[PDB]
RNA sequence: AGGACCGAACCGACUAAUGUUGAAAAAUUAGCGGAUGACUUGUGGCUGGGGGUGAAAGGCCAAUCAAACCGGGAGAUAGCU
RNA sequence: ACACAGGUGGUCAGGUAGAGAAUACCAAGGCGCUUGAGAGAACUCGGGUGAAGGAACUAGGCAAAAUGGUGCCGUAACUUC
RNA sequence: AAUUCCUUGUCGGGUAAGUUCCGACCUGCACGAAUGGCGUAAUGAUGGCCAGGCUGUCUCCACCCGAGACUCAGUGAAAU
RNA sequence: CGAUGUCGGCUCAUCACAUCCUGGGGCUGAAGUAGGUCCCAAGGGUAUGGCUGUUCGCCAUUUAAAGUGGUACGCGAGCUGGGUUUAGAACGUCGUGAGACAGUUCGGUCCCUAUCUGCCGUGGGCGCUGGAGAACUGAGGGGGGCUGCUCCUAGUACGAGAGGACCGGAGUGGACGCAUCACUGGUGUUCGGGUUGUCAUGCCAAUGGCACUGCCCGGUAGCUAAAUGCGGAAGAGAUAAGUGCUGAAAGCAUCUAAGCACGAAACUUGCCCCGAGAUGAGUUCUCCCUGACCCUUUAAGGGUCCUGAAGGAACGUUGAAGACGACGACGUUGAUAGGCCGGGUGUGUAAGCGCAGCGAUGCGUUGAGCUAACCGGUACUAAUGAACCGUGAGGCUUAACCU
């Protein structure tokens, strides 16, 4: 516990940028590409935080190609390069399961604004 | 499901080898009421540990 | 299974387990000691403490939410007003478990549970 | 996670629409295919003038499912459908010329490079 | 090789330069202290016992502690012995340390398992259920014939039935080691082992490749 | 208007689970059909055993009806056990 | 046969929501059903939620799940209209 | 064929695959005209077959809430 | 025949071997790849569907393979009830008829609280020779034992070509098994929120009860699979069929008679779990007990007074231990449980007040308030000073040391 927490804060980013349920976030992330190696954006609208200290993870939700993808990230991980804000959105809920049911119009989000 | 054979008088005693009860071997005496009680019970005047808890 | 769970099920369901341990709150506020089965004892010193520890601070948002917690504001008013001050300053274990005989009627194992620094007084009126 | 009786959209210009699994390859009592995997299909729609017809019993390998596929930190890549690419029974080779939607890098294969050459996106 | 005796702290991940996640379960390995030396002649047998720990003076009975005052080391939370190989050698009131594992690449790992109690044979032995519908009746995970007829008559040691499930010894074999740290008293091992968070372990080098 | 439609009471009883030393010698729960009609129901009456009654299932006729129940012939008879 | 989840004709008809005598919550009134206390195993009963799949179950979609209101737009073969 | 033994007849359709189903043939073991023949809209807690939706029916079972089961106290059976 | 329930399915199996796959080998009309046939081999493994009550069978698609048989044609006091022996009904056929069919068709009650054996688990007792606490030894028992594809060797050997290896090494999967909850998720009627109808708390505002947790959206700990770790082995011994060496009987020959070398997923080990009730009750370390008397049938005798250890257990607070027992932690010289403090987590900006708006409502105070089983702390509450069991130096014989 103690022995794990040291062991999990030692491995935690320090500059994790603050961010938020249906903020619109851009992730920029290592991969091997053939046998380059290259960052590669994702970008889309967080609809779920996992908070947990070296667990903590972020599902991110976009569309390509008229059907929708989602990428649960691993905030910790070394293949996440760097987060940042696109859009700061606002919404009620902690969880946004329910824009899975929604497509185009029906799913935007307006902005923060504050 | 029953029985093809009436058990015995011995068989029933045998089954019966672990029925009996236990006395009750931590009594102590409260020190002011000089009341008997079970260990960590109260006594039945409301006495503990000594003092007068409850009244009653 | 029932690893690390707590909560105790009374051979009841949920919402009576609510409405009784919100009885028995009251009736334990009020009177300062009562007598029950020592295992209802011991759950509702899990009920009667957070709303002493509650008290030990008045607002009008802690008093609405002890009346939302017990629905009887002779209960609420006297946490707030006798019980907060009197604990001000003791952290935590305001209850005190004072196991007694067994019940003749079912043999259940009974305890009284009182408020700690009791008021002999309070207790008759 | 696709198995026998599942129904996939499809990735390429084949011209099938709906196709459904018949047989998960791979092994004796295998329950599942994922992203990368082969299955036997049945063609339960396709366009009027397309490579394929209704009825067509064929090959497929499946490249989005909404199971997902895991990534080596703990990470997951879900998607809202599942999708496959029809094969030819014996060469086990890509029908169509052109691939549509994103498909993932666990498809670099010998055999599937054809397909995330071809396609929009790939993760 | 030996082994030691350590205490399972619970899971965790160490994250790799290039984008891995290792799960490991962390163990507590604090210094083994040696007991009792068995040898050949004396016991005939070779061994180290060794203790590790902490424990409550008045919990040490008198049978203990002479034990325990022997060896010329403070009692531990219990005893456990190790084989020792040819030319494996230690003294009495010798400590041991994690390090011992430094070079080691795998290790087997022992624990008692977490216990669920009396278990029916769908959970302990994987037994199929029966139709939940289709007019079954009273009979859903209920384990079905347990034998054939006259010829045997009666129903065959080791069959599967419910019973008891957990709380037992368990080894897990063949665990990469991931780290080792002597100065606190940490080994990782990649995956996970038996037993609850707190309960002992016996940490082996891996008898297997 | 209607042996009309949907649907409670009321009448019935298609399916399933439960129960089967039952809560019950035929039920309970969830569903189901009829519900202005060849409907349903209270009180009283009439039909009697080779007889009744039967939109007919040998159905029903006081908790087992291809011949009710009780008493009698009666200790029928029993080359069977 | 029971202080038995059964059977038993008529009358009365409060508030809010509601088409309603359905249904939910209440009033007047009546009750908590005459063994209780703990525990929180298998298994049984009765329920709630369920990743991916979606009849692959089975004699059979048995059981579940689903549909479910009002208003307006709209509605095929066939037909005794 | 509520009728067909040979029979899963043969041919066609549906299915990846259909002893059932639908359409057709006629070789009707053993249809047929009030013992009514052949049709027929509507009706049907009627039999067979197909599809959409739906789902713990199933792959394959998990967690949870309650009544029993288990323990204590009182009463206290049964078949054999 | 004072009753031994029938086909098929489901669940669960267990044995044989006349072996389906994998393993070893002889012959081949065996070039290689791939086959045929026989011998050895029972360690493990040995398909889902369409039709039909089907078993079977045909068919589709898999697989290394989809084995053959025994077990009351295994398995209904384990389930089903589709086939098939009741009562209803109809068709064909037969019969004057009642009716009949071993023809077909629609419909059609599956009881039993386990005493004994057996089996799965789990305790109590006594024993093991004074008693006690641990740690062991390891006789015996159980578990496990499957396999695809790709690559290197090598486009090599072989082959006219097409194709395409043995031996050996690397990797990655299918099924199966165990463990675990860190990750991905499910659940989470004990956490937070939204919301419909109604009732109450005097009313506003705020709340609470009931309606499946009223209906929902999320979700902590725990449990958990679809999640993610790990496993099957290598090695060794002795072998099977089989291959040989040396070698007479039998001047030669001959694997065999003597002698000698090999040889498989079977066997014995090696791996995992139980394990000294292993009454053949074993070993090691440690701990504890150092008073008298009486009586008879005088003996391993019976009793009394005084003693009462080590330990065990009891009581209490309890646990990722658990049906109960058991097992683990803790009992003030104290974190055992509850509370309490701080943190995390989840929810998602409380109440009150102020501003804007006619109002619904918006905004600010505010990432607010609330927050279970979580983490780190903390003696506030409860874990009593003490009594119960267990004794008081432990038999005879012989040997070896020592007196
Ligand atoms: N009260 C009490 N405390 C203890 N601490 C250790 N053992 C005991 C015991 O038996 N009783
Ligand atoms: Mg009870
Ligand atoms: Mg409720
Ligand atoms: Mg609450
Ligand atoms: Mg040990
Ligand atoms: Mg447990
Ligand atoms: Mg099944
Ligand atoms: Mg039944
Ligand atoms: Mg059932
Ligand atoms: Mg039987
Ligand atoms: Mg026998
Ligand atoms: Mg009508
Ligand atoms: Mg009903
Ligand atoms: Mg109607
Ligand atoms: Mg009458
Ligand atoms: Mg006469
Ligand atoms: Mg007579
Ligand atoms: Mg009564
Ligand atoms: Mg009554
Ligand atoms: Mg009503
Ligand atoms: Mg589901
Ligand atoms: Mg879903
Ligand atoms: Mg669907
Ligand atoms: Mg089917
Ligand atoms: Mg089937
Ligand atoms: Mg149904
Ligand atoms: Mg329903
Ligand atoms: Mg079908
Ligand atoms: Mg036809
Ligand atoms: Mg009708
Ligand atoms: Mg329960
Ligand atoms: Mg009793
Ligand atoms: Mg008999
Ligand atoms: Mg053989
Ligand atoms: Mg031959
Ligand atoms: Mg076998
Ligand atoms: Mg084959
Ligand atoms: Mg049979
Ligand atoms: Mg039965
Ligand atoms: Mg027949
Ligand atoms: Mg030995
Ligand atoms: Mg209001
Ligand atoms: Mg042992
Ligand atoms: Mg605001
Ligand atoms: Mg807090
Ligand atoms: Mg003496």
């Amino acid at each position: 516990s103690n022995i794990i927490k040291q062991l999990e804060q030692e491995q935690m980013k320090q500059d994790v940028p603050s961010f938020r349920p249906g903020d619109t976030v851009e992730v920029k992330v290592w991969v091997v590409e053939g046998s380059k190696k290259r960052l590669q954006a994702f970008e889309g609208v967080v609809i779920a935080i996992r908070n947990r200290g070296l667990h903590s993870a972020f599902t991110v939700r976009k569309i390509s190609n008229g059907e929708g993808v989602e990428r649960v990230f691993q905030t910790h991980s070394p293949v996440v390069d760097s987060i940042s804000v696109k859009r700061r959105g606002a919404v009620r809920k902690a969880k946004l399961y329910y824009l899975r049911e929604r497509t185009g119009k029906a799913a935007r989000i307006k902005e923060r604004l504050n | 499901a029953v029985q093809q054979n009436k058990p015995t008088r011995s068989k029933r005693g045998m089954r019966r080898s672990h029925d009996a009860l236990t006395a009750v071997t931590s009594l102590s005496v409260d020190k002011t009421s000089g009341e008997k009680h079970l260990r960590h019970h109260i006594t039945a005047d409301g006495y503990y540990r000594g003092r007068k808890v409850i009244a009653k | 299974m029932r690893h690390r769970k707590s909560g105790r099920q009374l051979n009841r369901n949920s919402s009576h387990r609510q409405a009784m341990f919100r009885n028995m709150a009251g009736s334990l506020v009020r009177h300062e000691i009562i007598k029950t089965t020592l295992p209802k004892a011991k759950e509702l010193r899990r009920v009667v403490e957070p709303l002493i520890t509650l008290a030990k601070t008045d607002s009008v948002a802690n008093r609405r939410l002890a009346f939302a917690r017990t629905r009887d504001n002779e209960i609420v008013a006297k946490l707030f007003n006798e019980l907060g001050p009197r604990f001000a300053s003791r952290a935590g274990g305001y209850t005190r478990i004072l196991k007694c005989g067994f019940r003749a009627g079912d043999n259940a194992p009974m305890a009284y549970i009182e408020l700690v620094d009791r008021s002999e007084k309070a207790e008759a009126a | 996670m696709i198995q026998e009786q599942t129904m996939l959209n499809v990735a390429d210009n084949s011209g099938a629409r709906r196709v459904m699994c018949i047989k998960v390859l791979g092994g004796s009592h295998r329950r599942y295919a994922g992203v990368g995997d082969i299955i036997k299909i049945t063609i339960k729609e396709a366009i009027p003038r397309g490579k394929v017809k209704k009825g067509d019993v064929l090959k497929a390998v499946v490249v989005r499912t909404k199971k997902g596929v895991r990534r080596p930190d703990g990470s997951v890549i879900r998607f809202d459908g599942n999708a496959c690419v029809l094969l030819n029974n014996n060469s086990e080779q890509p029908i169509g010329t052109r691939i549509f939607g994103p498909v993932t890098r666990e498809l670099r294969s010998e055999k599937f490079m054809k397909i995330i050459s071809l396609a929009p996106e790939v993760l | 090789m030996i082994g030691l005796v350590g205490k399972k702290v619970g899971m965790t991940r160490i994250f790799t330069e290039d984008g891995v996640s290792i799960p490991v379960t962390v163990i507590e390995v604090e210094a083994n202290r040696v007991t009792q030396v068995k040898d050949l002649a004396n016991d005939g047998y070779r061994a180290i016992q060794v203790t590790t720990g902490a424990k409550k003076a008045n919990r040490v009975t008198k049978p203990e502690a002479g034990h325990f005052a022997k060896a010329g080391v403070e009692a531990g939370r219990g005893l456990w012995e190790f084989r020792l190989a040819e030319g494996e050698e230690f003294t009495v009131g010798q400590s041991i340390s994690v390090e011992l594992f430094a070079d080691v690449k795998k290790v087997d790992v022992t624990g008692t398992s977490k216990g669920k109690g009396f278990a029916g044979t769908v959970k302990r032995w994987n037994f199929r259920t029966q139709d939940a519908t289709h007019g079954n009746s009273l009979s859903h995970r209920v384990p079905g014939s347990i034998g054939q007829n006259q010829t045997p008559g009666k129903v065959f040691k080791g069959k599967k039935m419910a019973g008891q499930m957990g709380n037992e010894r368990v080894t897990v074999q063949s665990l990469d080691v991931v780290r080792v740290d002597a100065e606190r008293n940490l080994l990782l091992v990649k995956g996970a082992v038996p037993g609850a968070t707190g309960s002992d372990l016996i940490v082996k080098p891996a008898v297997k490749a």
